[PDB]
This record gives structure tokens, C-alpha cells and sequence, in this order.
């Protein structure tokens, strides 16, 4: 029995981007000549929210597929199976099982108009979805997905899983409890391997970081000149006539304005990108985790038997 | 229901709107719009406002943005105001009188600064009585090369001395000279005839201005 | 080489316009544990902001902070239904500006109600607004009825319908 | 109230934004009660308005100095014609 | 106050270059069934034209 | 609507510019013009596509449960409706499928 | 010289007012009424 850890990115952080504070800080003068370039600060500002929102709606439909919230019964025996490692933790305040703690744990720009949006959903109730997931799919086994939950003891879901990949359930019911030896095992090698190697979490990261970087250049390109003799706006308005005044900051303007669009185009890249991880990872959850699959190579490596999963920071393991 | 709008706008035209509307108590609810009336070309400045007696409802505008609706017979009549209330604020945002449900990202707060403060350091003035005033300015090939440095810096010496052919102030506004600071001041002081100061100017290029002195 | 402008006294922890040596700004002045070497005084981050800066006559160092802002909100019904609405100051806390803190930021105009309701129009961290029996009443938003499935070790559940 | 047409645009079904001088809405309006500084600022427009019937006013004095020394404008309206003069 | 230059024919249903007050463009002029107040000259749609 | 934009010119006419202004002083005003005009449709050309591209992936996803739904019964968990799948039946729509 | 109209087109076009100022000035003092010229006319005695 082999369990296999995939990593599936989510939602990206959502940014709030003030057109009118990040060309021409608090100077109405700047803002005049920002009027007449046309409807670029609201295109600009339409873009970001729909990603927002396309965010948020990427994590619920990752993690909201269950409707009815279920809990493991306090007695945790399961024919010899432990699911501690992936069960939540009541002693610790955050709810999360130790797999999903190791992940959480392993995984100014402000001051220009440049804001951060707190997610909709907090990894409080992600875990608690995860929770329900977990509790649908161990008590029910796939039964919660396609309609009422129906009670099922763990090892007559194990043998008729064994059936869905054409093995018949004497080889469960005979080889039990060398069965849930190798699941134990292979949950406690879970957490060891995610700790050792940190190529395993590099995607989720590798998203922050992106999104932090495109956040830093747009900072920094503050500070380009653009053919002005100044890249600060004040300067130029208590050091020059209004004349001369209004060419500087036109070409600071054109320079901010390119910076900005450049930005948001990334943005809306890159949130394709992430929009395709979740809908890969929404039908992951809705045919590894709510059932069985004969996909090859789609749920894992192997003949699938069944499919856990664990909230992340940004995305789903 | 005798709406008189006046405006005196240097866009120097005056400008007069009216509506004759029924009336049954005082300034009542609606969106009547009125009509500009005439557009007189006068041209001299305007300060006060009186009403002639053979009822005086003087209200005072200000620079605001509204949101007007159009009918199909080009009338007005609803607006809405984009600094009331934040609903309304949201009504000129999306450019619609009807707001779904929802929350709309509007404006941004900013706290006005309420205080202004300069720390400029203390008391030594610069020398300009001895660039200006000394009886001899040499020449253009040898031009005298002043050094001003740690020193309040007066300008209004340079405006107490006789009118000037050309005052010209190039980087700097100069009427904003005295508020900005600077690092190091060169005075640069000379005798040239009359019509070779036009070609005395950066970015500028003439025989006298490379053979003689080039800013 | 500065020109004729009297100083005026410093004050602290205010939004002001300073002028420092031809640097103008505005910002908040506060105390900067920050150790500038003798050299000089602009301080600057990583942002490329002039973070600190030393003040002249008394040499001690002052941390410049950009003035209190963010976005503002407005949370509301159909018109039909209704003209009230809220308003969140995102990022903000409620000391700066029915006065409730979120963790987006700070909501004014909604009452915070304990119980907890389906989401019906999106606020931040967990929290949602709605219009109910009439006023905007902002919760925490509830993921889903809670549902204890009898798990034993010798019981299962068979459908005797369909639909 | 103060709702003006900024300029000679015919538009139909449309929702037009206008930044302009205009009065803002449910503001504080000075009435004044005239029984038989007398002056008022006339600042960025000034927005009149009357009830009477019978003719009671009949026209308007704007100004600087409200002397000879600077140009006046004084408009009367009487039963048949208006007359605007700048003098 | 516009100018010497005189006052063509009006002529409708064709593609004709039409200078009305200062205001150049090209296109076909067709009897309009909106009704304007006295005072516009203009009309203008949604789309600013 | 960006027709209208001054860019920085005068007038956003170009008949007007060329009336009034005269050819070297007017070549600059319509330079503002044409690269604000330009970046408009880049702009537009820009965002059209992304979305194109976002309605290529809704095809390709209609497609594949035309294919699987429609032309067949489904085995996967929530791709052809919510419970264990029978069958499909489309319909068409303004510019989509039902 | 013509600035802001150009010359030729004064006949076709049409503007909604003309304003006519008249002074007298020297012959080289022509150049300094103009708009981007400094001088002493254009500063105390009549500025564009
Ligand atoms: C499950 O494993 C944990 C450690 O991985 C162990 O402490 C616990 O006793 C196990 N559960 C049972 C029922 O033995
Ligand atoms: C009005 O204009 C005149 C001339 O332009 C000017 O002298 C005066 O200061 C202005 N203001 C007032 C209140 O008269
Ligand atoms: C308000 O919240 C902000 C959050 O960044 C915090 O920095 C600030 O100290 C808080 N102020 C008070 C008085 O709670
Ligand atoms: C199996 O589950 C039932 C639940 O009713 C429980 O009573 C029983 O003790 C469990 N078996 C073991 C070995 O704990």
C-alpha cells in the first residue's frame, strides 16, 4: 500500500492596487493630467477584482464540494487503520491534524496604494472542510458524495474498494491487519518525507514568491525617473513652473501607467494559470476523495484504493 | 418655482438658468431641471449679488461631481450626488441609479495632514552684496567663479536691485526660490552686450554661445 | 544653503506636512530606535522610501511613517430593498476612523450578531453581511449543518428508495 | 434643487456624469424675509429662488464695488421686456 | 460668426462631407424623428459621438 | 469611450488639430493621439484574448461532457451532475450549452 | 503670426467669439507677444 503526496495550488494572494495613489501620491496637480489619459485607472481596477473574486471562488469550489459538516465518532477505531496523522488535533487551538500543521509551518509595499485582501474563507473552516472530507470519506466512504451518507465499517469500504480494482475482498479480509500495518506505515513515512525534502512544497511557495516579486517591482519602479528630472512628484511641483511641471509629471505618468498595466496583465496570467490548478484540483477532489477512480496515474501511482486530503497554505495536498 | 441659476465662469462668460414649476408649499422634492436661459459675453469680474424689490433664497455652490439621467426626450430628471452619501457614491461608481446587493469598492480614506512644519537650519546670511554691487564683473573669457555655501540664502536682495532685461530661472520657478535648499551655489558674474543674452541659454547653440561662455 | 522660512516646532505622532532640508513630505513622526551613523540623515528602506531621518538642530532620529489610508467599501442591499448601508475602511483600524473590527478592517453601519447564517454578501476573514428581519447584520458565516454519521463496527446503512 | 443642464447636448437614455459647479444636495439654503451688510459674496454661483406672484421682485444686481469705479451689471425684468446692462 | 463660405443645398440619404457650424465629418444626413428642446444643437449617444 | 481622451493633446479631434494647428506644431498632438488610440486597442486586444482564452477552456470542459455525459454514462464522481449519473441531455443556449 | 489657428483655415472656420485688444508697441517688442517669449512687455505690460 503506497500513499503518495500530490501538492495542487489554489487561490493566490488578492491585491487592491489605488491608480490614483500610486501615479501621483496626494498632488491634485498629477491628478488632473491623470484624468484626461481616458479609463485606465478602472480598467485597472475591474481587473483586480475579478481576480479577487476568481480567488475566492476557486477555493470554494476546492474545498466547499461537501454540504453537511461531519465528525469522526469519538471512538477512533477503524478495523486497525490510524488516521491520526490526517485527523484533526483537538489539543492544539488551530484544529489542524499534524500532516497539515507540518505544512503550514514548512510553506513596505503598503505605503504606494498597493493593498493585500484577507481570503473569504480562513484556514480555520478550510481545515474544517478538509475535517468533513475526512469524516465523509471515513465513515461513509463515497456514499456522502453521491447523496445521504450511509454507515459502512471501514473494512467492508476497504474490501469493496479492493473490488472496484478487481482484487477480491478475501485478500482484505484475510490480510487485514498486514493492511493496515503497511497504511500506518506509509502515513508515518508521509510526514518524514514532506520534512526532509522541500521540492515537495516548492510550488505553493513558488506562487508567493511570484506574486511578492511583481508586488517589489512595481515599488521599485517608483523610483525610475522616466525622462523626468525627478522621480518625486513634490519636488518637481515645488521646484518648477506649472508648464514644465506638467511635462515632467506627464511622463511620470505615461511610465506609471505602462508599470501598472504590465503588472495587471501578469496578474491576470498567472491567475489563469492558478484558476487551471484549482478546477484540476476541485475534480481531483470530487473523483479521488468522493469515490473511486479508474483513471490511470490521475489519483496517484497504482491501482487507486482511496485519496485523502489536507488543506495548505494556497492550495491542497 | 421661480429657479434662477447664476454662474460667472472665466471658461469669462456669465451664464443664467431658469424653470417656471407649480407650487403648492415651499422648495419641494423634485429633479426639475433648469434650463440655461442666456449667456451674456461680459467679461469683468463679479464679487456681490443683490435682488431688487418692486421669497430671497440665496444658496452658495461649490465644485462638485453629479450623475445625471437622461429620458427619451432629452430631460432630466433624476441626479444623483457623488459626495451626499456612500450610496450615492456607489450610484456614480457603477453609473447606475439601481445597486444590485453586493459590496463596491468606492473611494479610499486618507487622514489631511494638520499640521505644516519646516526645520530648516542658522543665521549667517549669503554673501550677495559682493557678487552683485562690485564695480567690476571682468569679463566673459575670465569670469569671476563665487562659491556660496553654509549661509542663509536671501533672494530678495537680487529683487531690491534694478529691473532686469532678463530674469530668467530655468530648473528652479522663481517664485518658488526661497522655500527650496540647496547643496552649493555658483555665482557666475560678467559683462555682455545686449543682443547676445538671447543666445546665453542652456540647450541653446551660437557663436557667442560656444566661443565665450556655454551653460 | 537653505532660504528665509521660520522653523516651526516638531510635534509627534500626528499626520503633518514636514519640510525638512527641501525634503518635503507628509507622514507621521515618531521615536526610531534606529542607530544612523554620524554620516548623515536620509534615511531610506528597501521600499525606496525615506523611511527615518535625523532631525537637525536635535540630533535624534525619527521614523517617518506613511500617513493612515486604505479602501473604502460599501456594503448594500438592492436599492429596492432598502437604502442603508455599511462601510468597511479595509486595512484600517477602528481607533484611526455600530462600529465593528474585522479582521479586513473596520466596519461601520452593521450590527455583529453571534448566530451564524449561510454567507450572503462576502466581507473578509469569516465574516458576511446581510439584510435581515431590518438592518445590516454582519456574522460569522457557517460552512454547513453539523452531521454525525453512526459509525460502527458492525452497522451499515442501505437505501430502500430512490429519487 | 440646483439641477442644470451644463451644456447643449441632447442625450436620451443615458447616464451622464458632469463635474461642475453645482449646489449640492440637501444643503443648508439661507432664506431671508425682506420687510419694508445688506450685500451677499456671490462665490462660485448663486442659486435664487421665489414664490411670489404678483411680481413683487423684478430683477438683480451683481457687482464688485457696487460704485463707479468698477463695472456693475443690473438686470430688470419688467411686465414686457429684460434689460441687461453692464455699465 | 462663421465666415464668407456659403450655404449648399442640404442634401440628404448620402455619404456628404457636412460642415454644420464649425463641426466637420462625414455621412448621410436623414430626416430625425427625436425631439430636441429649443435649446440644443447637438445630440449625442451613449457612446459619446 | 477612449476616442475621447485628450492624451495630453489640445483637442481629441483630429480635424480640429488640423484646422487650428499648424503641420510641424500639430504632428506632435497627433502623435499623443495615435499612441493613446494604440494603446487603447492594444489594451483591448490584450484582454480579449485572455478572455478567449478562458472561453476556449469552458469549450474544451463542454466538449469533453458532450462527449462523456451526452455520448455515454459517466463513472466519475460530480462531473456529469450531483449523484450517480444516468444520463445527459443538451440544449442549446445564446452562446453556450445547457 | 498666427498661434493657436493657422492662417489659411480662418475663413472656413467658425469660433463662437473674437476679441480685439489694439495697443502700440515697438517694432522688436512685436516678437515678445507671443506666447513662450519673456520680456518686459509680456511680463508688466500685457501678458498672453
Ligand atoms: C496511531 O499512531 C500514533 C502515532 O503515530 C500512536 O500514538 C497511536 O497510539 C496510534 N493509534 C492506535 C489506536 O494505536
Ligand atoms: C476681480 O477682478 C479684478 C480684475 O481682474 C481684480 O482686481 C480683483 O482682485 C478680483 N476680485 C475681486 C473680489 O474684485
Ligand atoms: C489597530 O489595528 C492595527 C492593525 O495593524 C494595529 O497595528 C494597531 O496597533 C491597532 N490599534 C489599536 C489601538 O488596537
Ligand atoms: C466497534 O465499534 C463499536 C461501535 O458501536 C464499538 O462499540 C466497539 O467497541 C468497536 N470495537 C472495538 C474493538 O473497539
Amino acid at each position: 500500500i503506497s500513499v503518495t503526496t500530490e501538492i495542487l495550488p489554489v487561490s493566490m494572494t488578492k491585491t487592491s492596487v489605488d491608480c490614483t495613489m500610486y501615479i501621483c501620491g496626494d498632488s491634485t496637480e498629477c491628478s488632473n493630467l491623470l484624468l484626461q489619459y481616458g479609463s485606465f485607472c478602472t480598467q485597472l481596477k475591474r481587473a483586480l477584482t475579478g481576480i479577487a473574486v476568481e480567488q475566492d471562488k476557486n477555493t470554494q469550489e476546492v474545498f466547499a464540494q461537501v454540504k453537511q459538516i461531519y465528525k469522526t465518532p469519538p471512538i477512533k477505531y477503524f478495523g486497525g487503520f490510524n488516521f491520526s496523522q490526517i485527523l484533526p488535533d483537538p489539543s492544539k487551538p488551530s484544529k489542524r491534524s499534524p500532516i497539515e500543521d507540518l505544512l503550514f509551518n514548512k510553506v513596505a509595499q503598503k505605503f504606494n496604494g498597493l493593498t493585500v485582501l484577507p481570503p473569504l474563507l480562513t484556514d480555520e473552516m478550510i481545515a474544517q472542510y478538509t475535517s468533513a472530507l475526512l469524516a465523509g470519506t471515513i465513515t461513509s466512504g463515497w456514499t456522502f458524495g453521491a447523496g445521504p451518507a450511509l454507515q459502512i465499517p471501514f473494512p467492508m469500504q476497504m474490501a469493496y474498494r479492493f473490488n472496484g480494482i478487481g482484487v477480491t475482498q478475501n485478500v482484505l479480509y484475510e490480510n487485514q491487519k498486514l493492511i493496515a500495518n503497511q497504511f500506518n506505515s506509509a502515513i508515518g513515512k508521509i510526514q518524514d518525507s514532506l520534512s526532509s525534502t522541500p521540492s515537495a512544497l516548492g510550488k505553493l511557495q513558488d506562487v508567493v514568491n511570484h506574486n511578492a516579486q511583481a508586488l517589489n517591482t512595481l515599488v521599485k519602479q517608483l523610483s525610475s525617473k522616466f525622462g523626468a528630472i525627478s522621480s518625486v512628484l513634490n519636488d518637481i511641483l515645488s521646484r518648477l513652473d506649472p508648464p514644465e511641471a506638467e511635462v515632467q509629471i506627464d511622463r511620470l505618468i505615461t511610465g506609471r501607467l505602462q508599470s501598472l498595466q504590465t503588472y495587471v496583465t501578469q496578474q491576470l496570467i498567472r491567475a489563469a494559470e492558478i484558476r487551471a490548478s484549482a478546477n484540476l484540483a476541485a475534480t481531483k477532489m470530487s473523483e479521488c476523495v468522493l469515490g473511486q477512480s479508474k483513471r490511470v496515474d490521475f489519483c496517484g501511482k497504482g491501482y487507486h484504493l482511496m485519496s485523502f486530503p489536507q488543506s495548505a497554505p494556497h492550495g491542497v495536498v | 418655482k421661480n429657479l434662477r441659476e447664476f454662474v460667472f465662469k472665466n471658461i469669462f462668460k456669465i451664464y443664467s438658468k431658469h424653470t417656471p414649476i407649480n407650487l403648492e408649499r415651499d422648495l419641494p422634492q423634485g429633479f426639475s431641471a433648469l434650463e440655461p436661459l442666456v449667456d451674456l459675453p461680459i467679461g469683468i469680474n463679479i464679487t456681490r449679488f443683490q435682488t431688487l424689490l418692486a421669497a430671497y433664497y440665496v444658496g452658495y455652490l461649490q465644485p462638485r461631481t453629479f450623475l445625471l439621467k437622461y429620458n427619451e426626450n432629452g430631460t432630466i430628471t433624476d441626479a444623483v450626488d457623488c459626495a451626499l452619501d456612500p450610496l450615492s457614491e456607489t450610484k456614480c461608481t457603477l453609473k447606475s441609479f439601481t445597486v444590485e446587493k453586493g459590496i463596491y469598492q468606492t473611494s479610499n480614506f486618507r487622514v489631511q495632514p494638520t499640521e505644516s512644519i519646516v526645520r530648516f537650519p542658522i543665521t549667517n546670511l549669503c554673501p550677495f552684496h559682493e557678487v552683485f554691487n562690485a564695480t567690476t564683473f571682468a569679463s566673459v573669457y575670465a569670469w569671476n567663479r563665487k562659491r556660496i555655501s553654509n549661509c542663509v540664502a536671501d533672494y530678495s536682495v537680487i529683487y531690491n536691485f534694478a529691473p532686469f532685461f532678463a530674469f530668467k530661472c530655468y530648473g528652479v520657478s522663481p517664485t518658488k526660490l526661497n522655500d527650496l535648499c540647496f547643496t552649493n551655489v555658483y555665482a557666475d558674474s560678467f559683462v555682455i552686450r545686449g543682443n547676445e543674452v538671447s543666445q546665453i541659454a542652456p540647450g541653446q547653440t551660437g557663436n557667442i554661445a560656444d566661443y565665450n561662455y556655454k551653460l | 544653503v537653505c532660504g528665509p522660512k521660520k522653523s516651526t516646532n516638531l510635534v509627534k505622532n500626528k499626520c503633518v506636512n514636514f519640510n525638512f532640508n527641501g525634503l518635503t513630505g507628509t507622514g507621521v513622526l515618531t521615536e526610531s530606535n534606529k542607530k544612523f551613523l554620524p554620516f548623515q540623515q536620509f534615511g531610506r528602506d528597501i521600499a525606496d522610501t525615506t523611511d527615518a531621518v535625523r532631525d537637525p538642530q536635535t540630533l535624534e532620529i525619527l521614523d517617518i511613517t506613511p500617513c493612515s489610508f486604505g479602501g473604502v467599501s460599501v456594503i448594500t442591499p438592492g436599492t429596492n430593498t432598502s437604502n442603508q448601508v455599511a462601510v468597511l475602511y479595509q486595512g484600517v483600524n477602528c481607533t484611526e476612523v455600530n462600529v465593528f473590527q474585522t479582521r479586513a478592517g473596520c466596519l461601520i453601519g452593521a450590527e455583529y450578531v453571534n448566530n451564524s447564517y449561510e454567507c450572503d454578501i462576502p466581507i473578509g476573514a469569516g465574516i458576511c453581511a446581510s439584510y435581515q428581519t431590518q438592518s445590516i447584520i454582519a456574522y460569522t458565516m457557517s460552512l454547513g449543518a453539523e452531521n454525525s454519521v453512526a459509525y460502527s463496527n458492525n452497522s451499515i446503512a442501505i437505501p430502500t428508495n430512490f429519487t | 434643487r440646483g439641477v442644470y443642464y451644463p451644456d447643449k447636448v441632447f442625450r436620451s437614455s443615458v447616464l451622464h456624469s458632469t463635474q461642475d459647479l453645482f449646489l449640492p444636495f440637501f444643503s443648508n439654503v439661507t432664506w431671508f424675509h425682506a420687510i419694508h451688510n445688506p450685500a451677499l459674496p456671490f462665490n462660485d454661483g448663486v442659486y435664487f429662488a421665489s414664490t411670489e406672484k404678483s411680481n413683487i421682485i423684478r430683477g438683480w444686481i451683481f457687482g464688485t464695488t457696487l460704485d463707479s469705479k468698477t463695472q456693475s451689471l443690473l438686470i430688470v425684468n419688467n411686465a414686457t421686456n429684460v434689460v441687461i446692462k453692464v455699465c
